[PDB]
């Protein structure tokens, strides 16, 4: 299965464009929207 | 936590990119508009034998007609589809430019080349001429957005590359908008034959 899938610790998904962002980023690397 | 990939869908204006992405009904009902970049992101779920995967497909708002796309469009792309229109040789002639722009920002992400509108009888870019993919490690498919012909093929190939599982399968097709035009079965069979011969011939 995909049972062994995990995201990087503290990463977050942009609510505007769905890009995954790093834990320490405060804004989306793609669309520049603020972290939810 | 969902497995998802950002997929950029690029190619000349008028090639059918919007028509193609819109075939996936839930991806259309759940699409997200990104005002800062002029993009509609369509979240396309496919159910594999190892679970669901989501391709978040970035569809432009037409800006490719007027110039290159901004860096934000390409940022963090994990895969791509380059589209052209098999009734317009100009759109195939521009495929190397799209590939260049992709690799410049995204390096060696997996890319699929799609020749759209194969439902149209007066086809101009035929299998024997479609060679860009051979020299660049690209996979090629004929597609017809309006008839759903081969809709799933680019996504399955990308999913296999991204996961690293050559045996990955889709256990069911996504719910797609009903075909708007007929893809003639004899025509499809002939085009399928022409591609096979092109891929195997010495
Ligand atoms: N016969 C046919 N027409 C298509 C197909 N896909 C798109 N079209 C039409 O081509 C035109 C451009 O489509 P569009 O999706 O807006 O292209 P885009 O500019 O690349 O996003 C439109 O008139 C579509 O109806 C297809 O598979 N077959
Ligand atoms: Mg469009
Ligand atoms: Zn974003």
């Amino acid at each position: 299965g995909l049972d062994k899938f995990k995201k990087p610790e503290g990463s977050w998904d942009c609510e505007v464009c769905l890009v995954q962002n790093k834990a320490d980023s405060t804004k989306c690397i793609a669309c520049e929207s603020a972290k939810p | 936590p969902q497995v998802q990939f950002k997929l950029v869908l690029v190619g000349d204006g008028g090639t059918g990119k919007t028509t193609f992405v819109k075939r996936h009904l839930t991806g259309e009902s759940e699409k997200k508009y990104v005002a800062t970049l002029g993009v509609e992101v369509h979240p396309l779920v496919f159910h594999t034998n190892r679970g669901p995967i989501k391709f978040n497909v970035w569809d432009t708002a037409g800006q490719e007609k007027f110039g290159g796309l901004r860096d934000g469009y390409y940022i963090q792309a994990q895969c791509a589809i380059i589209m052209f229109d098999v009734t317009s040789r100009v759109t195939y002639k521009n495929v190397p430019n799209w590939h260049r722009d992709l690799v410049r920002v995204c390096e060696n992400i997996p890319i699929v080349l799609c020749g759209n509108k194969v439902d149209i009888k007066d086809r101009k870019v035929k299998a024997k001429s479609i060679v860009f993919h051979r020299k660049k490690n690209l996979q090629y498919y004929d597609i017809s957005a309006k008839s759903n012909y081969n809709f799933e093929k680019p996504f399955l190939w990308l999913a296999r590359k991204l996961i690293g599982d050559p045996n990955l399968e889709f256990v069911a097709m996504p719910a797609l908008a009903p075909p708007e035009v007929v893809m003639d079965p004899a025509l499809a069979a002939q085009y399928e034959h022409d591609l096979e011969v092109a891929q195997t011939t010495a």
